[PDB]
């Protein structure tokens, strides 16, 4: 059970750990990593220039899937 | 409709 | 009455309808909330506001003890 690190790059590619994901494949990836434990914390980080519209699309996808424990990581 | 978050920093 | 912190594309920021800056946001917030750090702060931003700006605001809030954040789109 490794920490879940979701990152969004400036070109809007996304990763869980080193595993590439998109908004359409992210939940399948998370569910495999967490064994469906929705109480897992999702630690989210993004490049400085990633915008609020992009962040909210990711947050909405996590939210609708029942991932309700989200930490935003700053540098 | 809000998404609850926390802020995590080293 | 929920507290809404808004950040616009041009970097202007508001608590409710009242304008603030990064250096004045906490004193305004504390005056509004009676210093109750359990108040949820609702955050909304223009679509183009970037993560670096969001994190600056979140850090100012976190250092002041406001831990409960709700992001609205």
């Amino acid at each position: 059970e490794k920490p879940v690190y979701l990152s969004v790059k400036a070109d809007n590619s996304m990763f869980i750990g080193n595993d590439p994901v998109t908004d359409e494949t992210m939940i399948t990836a998370l569910n495999a990593l967490t064994e469906g434990k929705k109480d897992t914390t999702i630690f989210f980080r993004a490049d400085k220039t990633v915008d609020y519209e992009t962040l909210m699309k990711v947050m909405d996808t996590l939210h609708q899937a029942g991932y309700l424990k989200i930490g935003l990581v700053g540098e | 409709q809000p998404i609850s978050v926390t802020m995590v920093t080293p």
